[PDB]
């Protein structure tokens, strides 16, 4: 099977980049950027040979490819990987990231650049596991691997501007965050393999035997609050979201980590791939809590964007806003909103990437991220300016843009189920429009409020150009023709929203 | 019939061109490009409209792509071509290669003169989606469309940050419209799953047959929609600061499209309107209070621009009576004469604001009527349509239809509305008239002429005189036929309505013609200063929505600027480093503590163990 090397490719190169510093600062970039190809290319074969098309739901589970070996027999545990049409699109989107992370660090060729890329190479490593992962430890142990790299990348070559006291501050937080919550799952996904045990007999950690086991109200309840908290952190889920704009400040000021481990959707697919399934019964009955939770997230997000200064912290906020749109449609058990989540979950990265990256090359020529030193920028630049309107366009959800698919498909489907939580979570609509309008109002456009701003920038390179005018392409086609994306995802996102219902019933 | 895609892909390509142009393209080339591109869909429209009536008026679908399909979600990027979509498409890429021929005059030496015109275009291609589309969710992607581009055009002069305070508040107040019209879409789907106007309308009946209760939810959230994009009572506040745009903007987001939204949706939604007559009468109510609120706002007005938004308002609240009282066939007709007069009132505006060193307010201007003679005759004209003078003007057709509807179904009290706005009507479009062109010169306009200027002036005066009464919209077919009113009764309508327009204009003349004292004397009047500061701040609506939503919502984001929930979620660690100080209070590095600590532990854990014994 080819699944093992989605992963190892990464993997090896992330090696052979710190290796290669030793024929030049200048070469570990080719080394992760064909790195990085590599596993896209894959990915993109395992598309093109999958007939994720043609394939009808036959019911969880439902794998295109499988790879087993053992790797802890003692306790039962492998290396146990398989891939399904929401896997698929999650692992193409970050072979997409990951080279967009790599072109977008391709200026910074200085000492130890080849660490720099091994880290950023395995935070993508772990990401494609995650999506990979049937077993239950392997998912645990990369969704907490990856985190050590992110660690020393915030840490280290975190935004230049910022202190090192500030960089370590905000690293830490992320890592207590993540890691915390992560244990939490694991202390459930121990207590789940020993649930098993005993009303059964057999000692697994494989997703697909742990599908069905018979437990109580009470434990099934407890169960799925510990894989939440996980899923809540990374999400992020109010009130667990502290960590995220202060890590997206301190990170990388070229975008690299945000895209690699900040911008792929491992939580939403973990409550869709284990949570739901898993304990049908208990999300059924947490699906209030979950979607208020979600209501506040979109407007707390929303206000907390428009009051920001800091341009990469108003676009870390946004992401709290509009991932609360895909909380509430997972656990609506409606097929249109769950198909509507995929598209806001690939929508959103693309989105967000764009600004991201923009938001790193404006720095780099007026070396501030603060909007009340900026202004008149659209007559100072040749292409930023206008190309940030489309993401931020894009952002407060334009129809032909590919996030409004996502987020109306959700609320069409949410309707059905919740009205008045649907009616409620449309009005963030027109919040998004303040926080969206208010960003380019504040720094593209009126007058110079500083001198920086007062003088021609030089223009964006063609790498830089390519890069974000792929985006922008991208989201325009998920914008005007998303049926592609979603044949590939119906057969797996139906056995998910199949298996909830019949199981609630 | 078959290049119905054309009249969207022309204008779009005509955007992308002139986008990633960044200027470097000359003017002539860049109008070339906008202009041709709006000029080509219009006449693509009349090839299409010569086939439509050769094939006997049949209606045309143009499927191109099924957009979302998921199970029985299955929205279609298809085209229709009925007659209202004709009537509608004409308009927008007829009315629309005129504004653009005169915009290429009128940006002339501005920088984005080739963003302008990437603006416009992309603003065409979204109104003829919004017109063609067969399904309201296509329609929302070309309803959101024009909201966009209205807002990239409302706010061109980015420098002057209040024109892009002007942008934002249109887009926020529009996009409110947006989330009720969203509302409407969410609901008729979840009851007949189809989103189609035809599949809608044949299968409502049996669906709502025991209960229409949330047939009545769909169609007042879809008013909702309407009264944004159309500035209707409760979402009028932001078409008069929208006059921050340049003017051949005002004249596309007003006369010719944009506002006219409204109007077709409710239109093309007529079959499920006529299933809720409780929210048809709403629609006639809103248009008749609009009509009346914006023609007095108009009456005090000081700038050119803010008495041609409020007129709109009030034009656009005539449409809104015409569908209340089931006259279809009149509210299209006004929709058509307005988008002439108006058009060629904002273009001509444009022409005395240039020729007057950009000045805009009526008073400091004066005697124009000698410097500028060919834009005082189209403001004349204009004006008479407006105020619907008699027989000469188009405008007094159109209208007097709407009065005749509302009589011939009863809407006695609707009518009356509609002939106390027709004063009105002649008052402040006289007023601001008799002001700019008669009167003593104080500015000294500068000759303003060349073709590109004049020709699309004339070409709206000719349409805006009784010749544009003869371009009868093809709609039996489409909307329902109006009850029809006896010709005695239509006679009476007739004269006192031209009784009524005519009055107007004299009152005018002597009210603001010459010495102007007694309108100075009420004016200066105690009573007279307190309804004119109400008028002229739009009866304070702008005021209550600002400390109701503005102010709140600065209030909030001040309050959570530092993120308390952060802060609750810090209080772990604030507790954990204090306890951590409090320990290591217990490690002073005196030995006889550690061994009393040894001792304290002893008893204890022995004590402990005897209890639990
Ligand atoms: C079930 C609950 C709901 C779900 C929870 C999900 C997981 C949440 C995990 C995080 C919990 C809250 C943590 C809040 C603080 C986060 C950052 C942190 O740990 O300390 C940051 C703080 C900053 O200060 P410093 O690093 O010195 O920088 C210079 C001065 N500002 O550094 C300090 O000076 C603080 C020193 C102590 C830091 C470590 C102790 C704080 C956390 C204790 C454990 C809290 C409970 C976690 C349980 C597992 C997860 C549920
Ligand atoms: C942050 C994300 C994580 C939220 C964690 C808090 C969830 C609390 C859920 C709860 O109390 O549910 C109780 C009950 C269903 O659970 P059951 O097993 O029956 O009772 C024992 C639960 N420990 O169901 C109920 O009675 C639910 C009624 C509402 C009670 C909880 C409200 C929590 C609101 C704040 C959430 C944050
Ligand atoms: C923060 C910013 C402002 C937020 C404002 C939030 C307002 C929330 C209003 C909720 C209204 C809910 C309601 O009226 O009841 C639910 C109603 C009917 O629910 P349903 O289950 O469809 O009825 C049975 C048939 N299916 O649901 C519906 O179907 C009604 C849909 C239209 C709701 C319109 C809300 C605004 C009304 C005034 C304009
Ligand atoms: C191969 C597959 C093909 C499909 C994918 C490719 C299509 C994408 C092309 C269009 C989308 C992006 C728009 C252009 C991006 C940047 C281009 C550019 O440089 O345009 C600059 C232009 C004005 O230029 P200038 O006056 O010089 O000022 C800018 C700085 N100098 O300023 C601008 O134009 C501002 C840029 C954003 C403007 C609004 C964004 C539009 C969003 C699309 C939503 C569509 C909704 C309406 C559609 C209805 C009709 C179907
Ligand atoms: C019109 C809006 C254009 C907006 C910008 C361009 C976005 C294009 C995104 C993809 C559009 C969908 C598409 O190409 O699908 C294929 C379709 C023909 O095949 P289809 O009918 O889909 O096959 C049966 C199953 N549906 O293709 C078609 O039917 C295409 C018809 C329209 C052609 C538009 C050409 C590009 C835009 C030109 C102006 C700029
Ligand atoms: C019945 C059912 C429920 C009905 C609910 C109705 C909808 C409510 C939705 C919430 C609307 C809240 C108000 C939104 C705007 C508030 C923010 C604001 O006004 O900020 C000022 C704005 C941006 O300010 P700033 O970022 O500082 O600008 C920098 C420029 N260099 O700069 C500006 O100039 C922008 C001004 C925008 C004004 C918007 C006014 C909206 C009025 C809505 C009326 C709805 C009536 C119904």
């Amino acid at each position: 099977m080819l699944l093992p090397w989605l992963i190892l490719i990464p993997f090896i190169g992330g090696f052979l980049c710190w290796q290669t510093e030793r024929f030049g600062v200048k070469v570990p970039r080719w080394i992760a950027l064909i790195t990085m190809g590599l596993t896209l290319a894959l990915s993109l074969q395992l598309w093109l040979q999958g007939g994720y098309s043609l394939t009808q739901s036959a019911g969880i589970p439902q794998w295109q490819s499988e790879f087993d070996m053992p790797w802890i027999p003692r306790f039962g545990i492998s290396i146990h990987l398989a891939i399904d049409g929401l896997s698929l699109l999650m692992v193409v989107l970050t072979g997409l990231l990951g080279v967009l992370a790599v072109l977008c660090s391709w200026k910074e060729i200085e000492k130890y650049q080849g660490f720099f890329h091994l880290n950023l190479m395995w935070i993508l490593g772990g990401v494609i596991g995650v999506f990979l992962a049937i077993d239950m430890f392997l998912f645990f142990f990369f969704w907490e691997m990856m985190l050590v790299p992110m660690y020393f990348l915030i840490a280290l070559w975190g935004h230049k501007a910022s202190d090192g006291k500030t960089r370590i501050t905000a690293a830490t937080k992320f890592f207590i965050y993540t890691q915390a919550s992560g244990l939490v799952m694991l202390i459930a996904i121990l207590a789940l393999v020993f649930v098993h045990y005993n009303a059964t007999g057999v000692w697994t950690f494989n997703y697909e035997e742990l599908l069905n086991t018979p437990m109580s109200s009470g434990v099934e309840y407890l169960l799925m609050l510990g894989f939440f908290i996980a899923f809540a952190v990374k999400m992020p889920v109010v009130p667990l979201h502290g960590w995220l704009p202060d890590a997206h400040s301190q990170a990388p000021t070229a975008g690299s980590v945000d895209l690699a481990g900040i911008l792929l959707k491992t939580a939403a697919y973990g409550l869709l791939r284990f949570s739901l399934p898993l304990f049908p019964n208990a999300s059924a009955e947490f699906a209030p809590i979950a979607m208020w939770l979600g209501v506040i997230g979109i407007f707390y997000g929303a206000w907390m964007a428009f009051a920001q200064t800091d341009i990469k912290r108003l676009i870390a906020y946004t992401s709290v806003s509009h991932m609360g749109f895909v909380l509430i449609a997972i656990y609506t058990g409606s097929q249109l909103a769950y198909q509507g989540a995929v598209i806001q979950m690939i929508a959103h990265g693309l989105s967000a990437a764009g600004l991201f990256i923009l938001c790193g090359q404006l720095y780099e020529r007026i070396h501030t991220r603060d909007m009340r030193m900026m202004g008149g920028l659209w007559s100072k630049m040749k292409w930023l300016p206008a190309l940030s309107l489309f993401f931020a366009v894009a952002t407060l959800g334009m129809p032909g843009t590919g996030n409004f698919v996502g987020e109306f498909m959700i609320l069409f489907g949410s309707f059905q189920v919740v009205p008045v939580i649907t009616v409620i979570s449309t009005f963030g609509l027109v919040f998004a429009s303040v926080y969206s309008l208010a960003m380019l109002h504040r720094a593209y456009f009126g007058k110079a409020k500083s001198q920086i701003a007062s003088q021609e920038l030089p223009g964006m390179s063609l790498r830089e150009l390519f890069m974000i005018l792929l985006l922008v392409v991208l989201l325009v086609l998920l914008g005007f023709y998303p049926q592609p994306i979603l044949d590939t995802s119906h057969s797996a996102i139906g056995n998910i929203q199949q298996w909830f219902v019949n199981s609630v019933t | 019939m078959n290049m119905l895609a054309l009249t969207i892909i022309l204008p779009l390509i005509g955007f992308v061109l002139l986008a990633f142009s960044r200027g470097r393209w000359s003017e002539n080339v860049s109008a070339i490009v906008g202009v041709g591109s709006v000029g080509l869909a219009a006449l693509v429209t009349a090839f299409i409209g010569v086939d439509f009536f050769a094939n006997g008026e049949q209606t045309y679908s143009q499927p191109l792509w099924t957009w979302m399909s998921v199970g029985d979600f299955n929205i279609g990027f298809n085209l229709v071509l009925d007659g209202l979509s004709l009537t509608m498409l004409s308009v927008v890429t007829g009315v629309g290669f005129l504004i653009h021929m005169y915009a290429s005059w009128y940006m002339r030496g501005e920088e984005g003169y080739s963003r302008f015109f990437a603006y416009t275009n992309l603003f065409i291609a979204s109104m003829v989606v919004l017109v063609l589309a067969d399904n309201l969710l296509l329609m929302y992607l070309g309803w959101e469309g024009v909201g966009l581009c209205s807002y990239l055009l409302i706010g061109f002069y980015y420098t002057d940050p209040k024109n892009g305070a002007a942008a934002m508040k249109a887009f926020v107040v529009t996009r409110v419209g947006d989330v009720f019209l969203a509302f409407a879409l969410f609901i008729l789907y979840n009851e007949l799953g189809t989103l189609n106007f035809r599949e809608m309308v044949e299968l409502a009946p049996a669906h709502f047959a025991d209960g229409n209760n949330m047939l009545m939810w769909a169609t007042l959230m879809l008013l909702g929609g309407a009264v944004g994009k159309s500035a209707q009572l409760p979402l009028q506040t932001w078409l008069a600061d929208a006059m921050a745009g340049p003017t051949p903007v005002s004249a596309l987001i007003h006369a010719a499209t944009m506002v006219t939204a409204g109007v077709y949706l409710i239109a093309r939604t007529h079959g499920l309107f006529l299933m809720t007559p409780e929210v048809l009468h709403l629609v006639g109510i809103v248009g008749a209070v609009t009509l009346l609120l914006a023609g007095f706002a108009a009456l005090v007005q000081t700038d050119i621009k803010r008495v041609l938004a409020y007129s709109t308002m009030s034009q656009i609240g005539y449409m809104f009576l015409a569908l209340g009282v089931q006259a279809w066939d009149a509210a299209i007709f006004h929709l058509m004469t307005h988008a002439f007069f108006k058009a060629l009132l904002f273009l001509a505006s444009g022409s005395v604001i240039l020729a007057c060193h950009h000045e805009q307010n009526i008073f400091k201007m004066g005697g124009l009527r000698k410097s500028i003679p060919l834009v005082y005759l189209c403001f004349l004209v204009g004006g008479a349509a407006l105020s619907a003078l008699p027989l000469v003007t188009a405008g007094f057709f159109s209208k007097d239809e709407i009065l005749a509807g509302a009589m011939a179904n009863g809407h006695i009290n609707l009518m009356v509305a509609g002939l106390v706005g027709a004063f009105m009507t002649s008052l402040y479009t006289f007023r601001m008239i008799f002001i700019v062109f008669h009167g003593k010169e104080q500015i000294h306009a500068h000759a303003v002429k060349g073709v590109t200027h004049s020709l699309p002036l004339i070409v709206l005066l000719i349409l805006s005189t009784f010749v544009g009464a003869l371009i009868v919209p093809p709609l039996q077919g489409v909307l329902p036929q109006t009850t029809e009113l006896a010709h005695g009764s239509m006679l009476t309508l007739e004269i006192t309505s031209g009784v009524v327009a005519v009055v107007g204009i004299l009152l005018a003349a002597w009210l603001w013609l010459g010495k102007r004292t007694l309108v100075t004397s009420i004016a200066n009047s105690a009573p007279g200063r307190l309804l004119g500061t109400w008028w002229y701040n739009a009866w304070g609506f702008d005021w209550l929505y600002d400390k109701v939503f503005v102010k709140p919502f600065l209030g909030i984001a001040w309050l959570l600027k530092r993120d308390p929930l952060n802060s609750m979620m810090n209080i772990p660690a604030v507790l954990s480093r204090f306890a951590g100080k409090g320990l290591l209070l217990s490690e002073n590095g005196y030995l006889r503590w550690y061994v009393a600590s040894m001792s304290i532990g002893a008893v204890v854990v022995l004590a402990l163990l005897m209890v639990l014994r």
